[PDB]
């Protein structure tokens, strides 16, 4: 009853509690990801994936 | 009146230090604390 905020082991926001319903609510990072183009020689085509 | 014995504090005197939630970690915080093992005074009502 007396938790508000939610941590983690290396100290980040995980979890948080509704201030006007009283449950809870985890929180999770939205798409972070890493973009990598890949594509055959230029010289060869202009497809790339 | 009362008395003025002193005792050990033991394991006792631990409270949460904020009111953040932390499951099954080992978190280390700085704050004040009853030192473990430490003298209480004992007190007497009459």
């Amino acid at each position: 009853p007396f938790q508000q905020f939610g941590r983690d082991i290396v100290d980040t926001t995980d979890a948080v509690r509704d201030p006007q319903t009283l449950e809870i609510l985890d929180i999770t990072p939205c798409s972070f990801g890493g973009v990598s183009v890949i594509t055959p020689g230029t010289n060869t085509s202009n497809q790339v994936a | 009146t009362t008395t003025q014995s002193y005792t050990n504090s033991f394991t006792r005197g631990v409270y949460y230090p904020d009111k953040v939630f932390r499951s099954s970690v080992l978190h280390l915080t700085q704050d004040l604390f009853l030192p473990f093992f430490s003298n209480v005074t004992w007190f007497h009502a009459i």
